[PDB]
């Protein structure tokens, strides 16, 4: 056994072993800073969601108990309304939440197109003998877009699950440090999953875009000189080109939603079996007397929701990496 | 036994079994109290290996406003209490019921089932 | 002719409502021994569902001979074949059902007590009230928008969308499979000495897990692979149908225009298409199974829940058009930009042999000052239907509560059951808020699409290219 | 566990796309809402603990905003 965990972790730590992402995310946030009220009040009104779905939860239990059991109309009236108000505040909170996220994504947006057109128009002439407005056009109308594609749900569910994982941790460390110890397991193979993953995502992107930009250049000069093309009886070879290059960008397509379809699949039976693992060490532990079994089922629903949010916020952290280095150009 | 309102009832039968002596046994129906009506009768002796005997009695209640009456045998004997040792019945008459919401709603679904499938 | 479609109508009325009524349940009681009251209920409704077809019939050939009146009463009496099946062979599947359903727990009542119920004038009128509202139904669906231009891309791919759907439907399958083996987690992990009882489940439910995601990963295969197709093939009918057009089409559209709408309509069109359609088709599959419990647990409130859906997609039924304008407005927008963006970078030696790269940043920051002014109004509105979406659904759960205490407290619904149902019905209304959400962005997807879709359909203003070939010229 | 009492055929969170979801082990009782639920946790674990945990988390978002407005 000695043997086998030096191996398996010095494979993981083959695989787990950046900088360019992390400076380009910095960039991005540099670009977003004049956000900085919307992403205030998003926060603000995120936390508040959180805490009335806090509070919901016992008032539906109420309503549940009082009909399965004697049924009293002035408990059930209360918990009913209790239950509707705190919906209705953590509703009002989340509407705004996502109305202020989105505006936050629109802006940042709109200031990289401003940017890169204002930056393009500065270059020598040289620059523009060596690229291509149809390919400068389809940067600045798709990698932009890439670049704030995702804030609106991401920054949400990074937010809640870093919002939780400290109290869960801290629960389930109340209740059995050796089982939460034991419970970081899952850890390495995450981060190691999640880091080749991410390589080949991103290289796929990067990919991605560049077809799009050949394609887009191809649409350029049908269009522009459309009574050259017109006079030649030459319509069909532009679609027939424009076709191939939509069967490129197709193929690279494909290629980014097999693998990620594979990743999911992986790390959902990673999940499986991490889960197998830590219901037999506790079921162990309580035939030996240690935990009894309300600690035990205690202990299973923080320590998989822990891993949920753990998981949760890696991959995310990943993907928003990933979309943002895609657009290096 | 379930019973119906005005269907004659079934006919109950009272097994007293493995007593000794044969003589002074007095089973009795009662509606539960007062006499449970019905044509009472009994049946022969029929004797075991070990001596003892074992009895029957039949009743025939009338055709049967009650909704939980119980019939009832109670058996008195030398070798038992004063009290003696008492077999009972539960009757219902319930044998017709308007449809509940639930019997009308499942119609419901099954004439659409089975317009969907023509 | 109508006087006597009514008078016919009256008269098979009054004898259901006589004869059939008590005639036929003993007929078949002294026909059939006592020993299948199903059989009963089953032959008593078939004599019924008989008379009833062929009175219509008769009704119909009687009609038919005049032809001097309207055609409505046709129409209305078109209706009385299903009706009279309806109320024949309600009863007898109900009855069959129920016995199949369960062996040693018989819900009774129908089955048994065949003419209890049959001539209960109560059951009669519970029997007809059920059956005119089904066979209305069925009648107005037998008797028989840019959102069908827009579904219409997936017209070739009906056959992977379908497997799609077929896997989704056994992902559902062995996902609730799990319970109905392996009970509840507590009935087995907490039993302690559980050796023959621990490792069967945890390994039978390890399997439908593995199972289930296997399946998935293919369906999600079959599906990405087709929504690419979709992409690319639409993508290339946008670009032919634009060098299928006249030759001042592309002078009332500019380069940049067009270009944006080739090469950036479509690709967002196509993104909200495969997101949106997944969502929809994986959620729908996931409500029929809550729908099925939630029938398993209360009828009666489930219908009460399938009433008031129509009250909720209300109100995004009147706001889905100013969705659709929005994004026009926002499309048309990026399109500008990118005609400025377009003619700019085209002519750089111009533009600095005069010292103006900062008029076209000008004009560029005119262009996106008119996109942000339209993503104002998106953000509100995003927020603003949320609201709507969180409220309508707590107001549905909130009423069907109250209705399920009514209903506790006057003893038609046991307490069990309702509790179930209400803890199912919360998810179905969660289902519920999810397609809500997605309607908005099918009504925006339309409003995108618009122009691609303008340029598919058009006409070119020019004469179609001859078929003259010759030889020597 | 009350929670168990339910099967959840829909992920927990409604934003996340089906495909994206975990397979959990316990259905219906990993949820958001079964587990955060402020009166029992307060119950089991105290007031204080809740409170404080509650609060290190929000303190995480708040130094994301000043590291954030520190550029």
């Amino acid at each position: 056994v000695g043997y086998g965990a030096a191996g398996l972790s010095w494979s993981l730590w083959a695989v787990l072993s950046q900088v360019n992402n992390k400076v380009l995310m910095w960039r991005l946030l540099k670009l977003s800073r004049p956000d900085l009220p919307l992403l205030v009040a998003a926060f603000f009104f995120l936390v508040l969601a959180v805490l009335g779905e806090t509070l919901i939860p016992h008032y539906s239990g109420r309503v549940i108990d009082i009909l399965g059991g004697d049924f009293d109309p002035h408990a059930f009236a209360s918990a009913i309304f209790f239950m509707c108000l705190f919906s209705f505040g953590s509703s009002l909170s989340a509407g705004c939440r996502g109305g202020c996220f989105t505006y936050t994504m629109s802006r940042i947006n709109l200031r990289i197109r401003e940017q890169l057109f204002s930056s393009l128009l500065r270059q020598d002439l040289g620059f523009f003998q060596e690229t291509k407005t149809g390919e400068l056009n389809s940067r600045l109308s798709s990698d932009t877009t890439l670049m704030s594609n995702w804030l609106p749900l991401n920054a949400n569910v990074l937010l809640r699950s870093l919002v939780k994982v400290v109290g869960l941790y801290g629960f389930m460390l109340s209740i059995s440090p050796r089982l939460t110890l034991l419970s970081l397991l899952h850890m390495p193979f995450t981060i190691a999953a999640e880091k080749v993953y991410n390589t080949r995502h991103q290289e796929v992107l990067r990919e991605i875009q560049d077809a799009v930009a050949r394609a887009g250049q191809v649409v350029r000069e049908a269009v522009g000189g459309l009574q050259t093309v017109r006079s030649f009886g030459a319509e069909e070879h532009e679609v027939c080109r424009y076709k191939e290059a939509l069967e490129q960008c197709r193929q690279l397509y494909w290629r980014r939603d097999l693998e990620r379809a594979l990743y999911l699949l992986v790390r959902r039976v990673l999940h499986l079996g991490v889960q197998m693992l830590m219901l037999s060490c506790g079921l162990q532990q309580m035939q030996d007397g240690e935990l009894t079994q309300g600690s035990l089922l205690s202990f299973m629903i923080y320590q998989e929701s822990v891993g949920s949010y753990v998981q949760t916020l890696v991959y995310i952290y990943g993907d928003m990496l990933s979309n943002v280095g895609a657009a290096e150009k | 036994a379930r019973a119906a309102p005005g269907e004659a009832p079934p006919e109950l039968l009272c097994l007293v079994s493995h007593f000794y002596p044969s003589g002074g046994l007095e089973v009795e129906w009662e509606l539960r109290s007062q006499k449970a009506e019905g044509q009472r009768w009994l049946s022969a002796l029929r004797h075991h290996s070990d001596g003892s005997v074992s009895l029957s009695g039949h009743l025939q209640p009338p055709p049967v406003e009650q909704h939980g009456a119980r019939y009832a045998c109670r058996i008195h004997h030398p070798s038992l209490p004063a009290s003696g040792r008492s077999a009972e019945v539960t009757l219902e008459v319930a044998g017709l019921s308007g449809p509940s919401l639930e019997d009308s709603v499942g119609l419901f679904l099954s004439a659409f089932l089975l317009l969907g499938l023509f | 002719g109508a006087s006597l479609a009514w008078l016919g109508t009256v008269l098979l009325l009054l004898a259901d409502w006589v004869l059939l009524r008590t005639a036929l349940p003993r007929i078949f009681s002294l026909l059939v021994p006592t020993a299948l009251p199903l059989l009963r209920v089953w032959a008593v409704g078939l004599s019924r569902w008989a008379v009833l077809w062929l009175g219509a019939c008769g009704v119909l050939r009687a009609t038919v001979g005049s032809k001097s009146e309207n055609a409505g009463a046709q129409g209305w009496l078109a209706a009385l074949k299903p009706l009279a099946a309806a109320l024949g062979l309600a009863l007898p599947g109900l009855a069959l059902f129920r016995e199949l359903i369960s062996w040693g727990a018989p819900g009774s009542a129908d089955s048994t007590r065949l003419l209890h119920w049959g001539s209960h004038p109560t059951a009669f009128v519970v029997s007809y009230a059920a059956a005119l509202p089904a066979a209305a139904l069925w009648h107005k669906l037998g008797s028989l928008n840019p959102v069908r231009r827009l579904l219409g891309c997936l017209g070739s791919e009906t056959r992977r969308l379908s497997l799609f759907l077929v896997l989704v439907v056994l992902s559902s399958l062995g996902e609730m499979a799990i319970p109905f083996f392996t009970g509840r987690l507590t009935d087995w992990i907490l039993q302690d000495g559980s050796a023959d009882t621990f490792t069967r489940n945890l390994t039978l439910m390890s399997i439908l897990t593995i199972a289930s995601a296997v399946l998935e990963f293919v369906g999600d295969g079959i599906y990405n692979n087709t929504m690419g197709h979709v992409h690319s093939h639409l993508q290339g009918e946008v670009f032919g149908a634009v060098l299928r057009q006249e030759t001042e089409f592309f002078q009332q559209n500019q380069t940049g225009n067009i270009m944006s709408r080739v090469t950036e309509d479509t690709s967002t069109l196509s993104d909200s298409l495969s997101e949106n359609l997944s969502l929809f088709l994986w959620y729908l599959v996931r409500g029929l199974c809550l729908l099925g419990i939630m029938l398993w647990g209360s009828v009666s409130l489930t219908m009460v829940t399938l009433i008031t859906l129509p009250l909720l997609f209300l109100l995004p039924k009147k706001v889905g058009k100013w969705y659709q304008l929005l994004e026009v407005q926002v499309r048309e927008s990026l399109a500008k930009s990118s005609q400025v963006a377009i003619e700019a970078l085209s002519a750089m030696p111009t533009v600095r042999s005069f010292a103006n790269e900062e008029g076209e940043a000008q004009k560029f920051r005119e262009k996106l000052q008119e996109i942000k002014t339209l993503n104002q109004k998106e953000a509100v509105a995003y927020a603003v239907n949320s609201w709507t979406t969180s409220i309508s659904c707590m107001l549905l759960k909130v009423g069907i509560l109250y209705i399920g205490g009514q209903l506790v407290t006057s003893g038609a619904v046991s307490s069990g059951n309702l509790v179930t149902f209400v803890l199912y019905q919360m998810q179905f209304t969660q289902a519920v808020e999810v397609l809500l959400s997605i309607y908005p962005r099918v009504q925006k997807a339309v409003g995108s699409s618009e122009k691609i879709f303008e340029y598919l359909d058009r006409t070119p203003r020019c004469p179609p290219s001859g078929l003259l070939t010759p030889l020597h010229l | 566990l009350t929670c168990q009492r339910v099967r959840r055929l829909l992920p927990c969170d409604l934003d996340i796309h089906p495909s994206h979801r975990l397979l959990t082990l316990m259905n219906n009782c990993v949820c958001d809402g079964a587990v955060w639920n402020a009166f029992r946790l307060i119950e089991r674990h105290g007031f204080f603990a809740v409170t404080l945990y509650l609060c290190c988390g929000i303190t995480l978002l708040v130094v994301i905003l000043a590291l954030l407005c520190s550029i």
